[PDB]
């Protein structure tokens, strides 16, 4: 089995930045002909993919000249000097030769300073206590890197059970993210208890992010 | 002019069959190699098989061989795949692709792909709740929604019908047994609301669902 080991699989860039997608065979792909069938791909978010080189370094017809394609050994490379924002997205080597095998992936984002998560928790809506239910919501908005940690509590007792996450993409406009976790639990279970928390940890502080609240109020 | 047209989202109950068509055009279909490729919710690229029209001849992927079936019918210029003994790992988005002859050999033409949900989900129109922030007592003010239990996706969320947009950070939905969790926060400062009616409408098309929810404290 050939492997393509494609890295990073995260690449963050500034604008008007050369990048470089690198990726790498466990063994030469040159096939018996002497060709080497090493394409690379784009997936926009919401696409499909589409050719960029093929032949490991020739630049399919219509693709932006900033897109170039290289590779000898079990190494190959994708560089696009000068990063536009048409560019961003998941970059896939293919080596379509014996058992065409995909690259795994390098999401192409935006680099910017790292920002903190801004937290706000958000106690169940009485209509959803009618139904018998009760999700306990936190939001931690604008942030970077994308790396962040959610951990609940309940009473002080940590919850693991429940908690459905779900983050956003690469803002466009400021280029951070955010994410959003939820617990949701049984109406009578949830008026058996009086604080809630949801502490984030992100990249920024060694200090977990508290939010809390009690049904005391 | 080749163009690479796919069949529908389809819904597919667990353990079921589900056939998927791929009509071509702008080209001779018999002349060339068709591949399919599947990438599920959350991951990369992932190479399927390959079927050479007007001779039949196929290569699986050793993991596909008994679960995707590739046929093709030359007076219909379609290609076709049976994705069988349906799992949850079978939701995923489906691509038909050409492998061109001569000039590129790569695959530079891609269909728009097919989405099939494999679930057991019956179809469900959304609970929206209104997330107003905790107790009495900053500049800025961060409100939400939360539209969860749903069948099918997709659902569509705007603030004040649209006039609220910078701000608003809409998560991906998530499933959360067998139906669909989505939530949005919307930042806005804090002479707005509550001094402004910050409505959030909610639309469910499959269950022809428009619902609206005033965030009130």
């Amino acid at each position: 089995d050939v492997l393509m080991t494609q890295t990073p699989l995260s690449l963050p860039v500034s604008l008007g930045d050369q990048a470089s997608i690198s990726c790498r065979s466990s063994q030469s792909i040159v096939h018996s002909n002497g060709n080497t069938y090493l394409e690379w791909y784009l997936q926009k978010p919401g696409q499909s993919p589409k050719l960029l080189i093929y032949k490991v370094s020739n630049r399919f017809s219509g693709v932006p000249d900033r897109f170039s394609g290289s590779g000898s050994g079990t190494d190959f490379t994708l560089k696009i000097s000068r990063v536009e924002a048409e560019d961003l997205g998941v970059y896939y080597c293919f080596q379509g030769s014996l058992v065409p095998t995909f690259g795994g992936g390098t999401k192409l984002e935006i680099k910017r300073a790292d920002a903190a998560p801004t937290v706000s928790i958000f106690p169940p809506s009485s209509e959803q206590l009618t139904s018998g239910g009760a999700s306990v919501v936190c939001f931690l908005n604008n942030f970077y890197p994308k790396d962040i940690n959610v951990k609940w509590k309940i009473d002080g007792s940590e919850r693991q059970n429940g908690v459905l996450n779900s983050w956003t993409d690469q803002d466009s406009k400021d280029s951070t993210y955010s994410m959003s976790s939820t617990l949701t639990l049984t109406k009578d279970e949830y008026e058996r208890h009086n604080s809630y928390t949801c502490e984030a940890t992100h990249k920024t502080s060694t200090s977990p992010i508290v939010k809390s609240f009690n049904r005391n109020e | 002019e080749v163009q690479l047209q796919q069949s529908g989202t389809v819904l597919a109950r667990p353990g079921a069959s589900v056939k998927m068509s791929c009509k071509a055009s702008g080209y001779s279909f018999t002349s060339f190699w068709m591949h399919w490729v599947k990438q599920r919710p959350g991951q990369g690229l992932e190479w399927i098989g390959t079927i050479y029209p007007g001779n039949s001849d196929t290569s699986y992927n050793q993991k596909f061989k008994g679960k995707a079936k590739l046929t093709a019918v030359t007076s219909a210029s379609t290609a076709y795949m049976e994705v069988s003994s349906l799992t949850n790992e079978d939701s995923a988005v489906y691509y038909c692709t050409r492998r061109s002859g001569y000039k590129y050999y790569a695959l530079d033409y891609w269909g728009q792909g097919t989405s099939v949900t494999v679930s057991s989900a019956k179809t469900t129109a959304p609970s929206v709740y209104p997330l107003a922030p905790v107790c009495g007592d900053g500049s800025s003010v961060t409100l939400g929604c939360l539209v969860k239990g749903y069948f099918p996706e997709p659902v569509t969320l705007t603030w004040n019908s649209g006039s609220l947009s910078s701000g608003v950070h809409t998560f991906p939905a998530v499933l959360q047994s067998d139906l669909y969790t989505l939530s949005s926060s919307v930042t806005v400062t804090s002479s707005t609301w509550p001094s402004q009616s910050i409505t959030c409408n909610v639309a469910h098309p499959a269950s022809s669902t428009k619902v609206d929810k005033k965030i009130e404290p």
